[PDB]
């Protein structure tokens, strides 16, 4: 294939990690630790083996230090990436699960290096859409790692697993053919920002999925800005509400983000 | 163990239920505390309707179940919670309602370990028969509106989310319902952790207002239209499709968009009886007030003439799945 193709015997899985609908997670090891997405397909279809190698050829194009190492790819046997081990959780996890006693100056800067990786994608032309905290690896606790983007081509193929909390409206209303763009990812890290400056996700007090489709989908909702911390900088009080707007068009660039953050980091 | 016999009889049950509920609670009292190593697995029984479910033998003591396989990140003091919240399902013996043996949290997914049901759910019954034959259909309404007023006065629970998957039978004709909310936290939990594809919900419910057992009643109502067409009813059929299942797709957003805005399905006239016709459209009224409540919906029409049918549903099931 290309030199990225791992041979199967060279690879040996360790424990299981998570587990959605499209695929399960295993940290393994590789010359050293590695984590590894195996796809649920036993039946890959031409087709479905030719949107791989696809997404393959896009995640070759990613070299960025916010960004998820690839690392290689399994197609014989099974449809598999390998990847860089974090060592750290999932931002989802550290924020809803563990709650780690961050700083305000920690959450700042885990905004920015989520800001500088997001905007090296879409210098590269790659829209992530499907961006939330659980795809944001805090290695060692320090930097940031963005995964979980590409495989939307495989993606595409009742009740799964997924989350309806980071949808951006026109992702929600699903009016147009494409309603993906950077300002659909800028939605997406807004609610980010929302967790990392409330603690909690959005929508706490609704408990219907099909309920929180329709309210954000219509205008009715968003999140509650009202919960952002007290000692959460006015500026990105600022910065959350740019992002969450719901008008596609409003919403800052990364570029804009970026710099409104650098300069409020310059207290 | 006893406390649960004396609950027995405060229901109105005929000889051969009291029989099955009270054979169910003895083996209740051979299994304890559940644990992932207790289980040797068996088949797969269902894939969505939010999580995995496998049928499994559980070693100790021999019983075949149901485990429900739920994926969720969550902390855990609400781990606990849930698995606290859960064990109201001890306390849920009726004919009209799945059984429960136990639930226990491992590696990232709560384990709910229920009563087994070899007919399956109605969603994986009707694709193997088309359409529900009405004479079914009346039978299955009957144990749906007894499982809900069930729930509502022994319980003081709705289920608040009823579908034909949530629906399962039995070899020995037995109708039951599932998955309905219990737990507080396992509500909030899993509407931040899985999508919906279809959507069988109330209209009142969509628009945050205030909601009770109506909602399910709607719910039922849209359930039934499914089972009796092939397909599901948020998108009207076709003239066309109309004219191909009987002779002579919309995103999540728009099929809910549709259910607050245009006017609710119906059954084809002509293909069904007039009674049905009426009975689906009292269940679905959009205005929760003016729709039918669960006293009057055991009193119309459609219910007394369907009691009184002896039919033999257990055959029909064993015949169309095998
Ligand atoms: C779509 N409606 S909603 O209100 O938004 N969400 C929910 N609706 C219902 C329910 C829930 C949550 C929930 C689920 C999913 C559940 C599944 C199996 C189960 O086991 C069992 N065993 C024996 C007998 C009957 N059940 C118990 C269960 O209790 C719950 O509270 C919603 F999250
Ligand atoms: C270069 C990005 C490849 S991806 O976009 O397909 N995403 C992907 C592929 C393979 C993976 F294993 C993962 C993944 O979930 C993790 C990668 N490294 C990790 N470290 C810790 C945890 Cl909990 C999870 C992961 C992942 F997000």
């Amino acid at each position: 294939s290309d030199d990225w193709e791992i041979e199967a015997s060279e690879v040996m899985l360790s424990t299981r990690i998570g587990s959605g609908s499209f695929g399960t997670v295993y940290k393994g090891k590789w010359h050293g630790d590695v984590a590894v997405k195996i796809l649920k397909v036993v039946d890959p279809t031409p087709e479905q083996f030719q949107a791989f190698r696809n997404e393959v050829a896009v995640l070759r194009k990613t070299r960025h230090v916010n960004i998820l190492l690839f690392m290689g790819y399994m197609t014989k046997d099974n449809l598999a990436i390998v990847t860089q081990w974090c060592e750290g959780s999932s931002l989802y996890k550290h924020l809803h699960v563990q709650e780690t006693k961050f700083q305000m100056f920690q959450l700042i800067d885990i905004a920015r290096q989520t800001a500088q990786g997001m905007d090296y994608l879409h210098a590269k032309n790659i829209i992530h859409r499907d961006m939330k905290s659980n795809n944001i690896f805090l290695h060692e606790g320090l930097t940031v790692k963005i995964g979980d983007f590409g495989l939307a081509t495989v993606k595409s193929r009742e009740q799964p697993t997924g989350s309806v909390l980071w949808m951006a409206p026109e992702v929600i209303r699903m009016q147009d053919n494409n309603p993906f763009s950077f300002q659909s990812d800028v939605y997406s890290y807004g609610i980010v920002l929302y967790e990392l400056m409330t603690g909690e996700l959005p929508y706490s007090h609704i408990n219907n999925r099909d309920q929180i489709i329709f309210m954000v989908g219509r205008g009715y909702a968003s999140p509650d800005l009202s919960k952002l911390y007290k000692n959460c900088p006015k500026a990105m009080k600022r910065l959350v509400a740019d992002c969450v707007k719901k008008v596609k068009e409003e919403r800052p660039l990364f570029p804009q983000i970026l710099s409104s953050i650098e300069l409020l980091q310059h207290s | 163990l006893e406390a649960l016999q004396k609950k027995l009889e405060e229901l109105e049950l005929d000889e051969q239920q009291r029989k099955r509920l009270e054979a169910f609670l003895t083996q209740k009292q051979k299994v304890g505390e559940l644990k992932d190593d207790d289980f040797e697995k068996i088949s797969e029984l269902g894939a969505g309707n939010g999580g995995v479910v496998f049928k499994v033998s559980h070693k100790p003591s021999g019983l075949v179940m149901a485990r429900k396989l739920i994926h969720l990140e969550i902390k855990p003091a609400i781990r606990n919670q849930i698995i606290r919240e859960l064990q109201v399902l001890h306390e849920c013996n009726s004919p009209y309602i799945v059984g429960f043996y136990g639930a226990f949290y491992s590696d990232g997914e709560i384990s709910i370990c229920m009563e087994h049901m070899d007919g399956g759910s109605l969603d994986q019954v009707l694709k193997k028969a088309g359409r529900i034959p009405e004479q079914i259909l009346g039978k299955v309404s009957i144990a749906v509106i007894k499982g809900l007023t069930y729930l509502r006065e022994k319980h003081k629970i709705m289920h608040r989310d009823v579908k034909p998957s949530n629906i399962l039978v039995n070899s020995r004709g037995e109708i039951k319902l599932c998955d309905f909310g219990v737990s507080g936290q396992l509500i909030d939990a899993m509407a931040n952790a899985f999508v919906g594809t279809r959507s069988y919900m109330s209209p009142e419910r969509l628009q945050g207002t205030h909601y009770s057992v109506q909602s399910d009643i709607w719910s039922m109502g849209l359930s039934l239209v499914e089972m009796a067409v092939g397909r599901y009813p948020i998108p009207p059929p076709d003239a066309k499709e109309l004219e191909l299942m009987f002779g002579c797709p919309m995103a999540i957003f728009e099929l809910l968009d549709y259910i607050v805005n245009e006017p609710p399905p119906k059954l084809p006239s002509g293909v069904f009886s007039l009674e049905f016709q009426d009975f689906v459209n009292k269940c679905l009224i959009k205005n929760p007030a003016e729709r039918a409540d669960l006293k009057q919906l055991m009193v119309h029409a459609f219910i007394k003439r369907s009691d009184a049918e002896e039919v033999d549903f257990a055959g029909w099931l064993c015949s169309t799945i095998g």
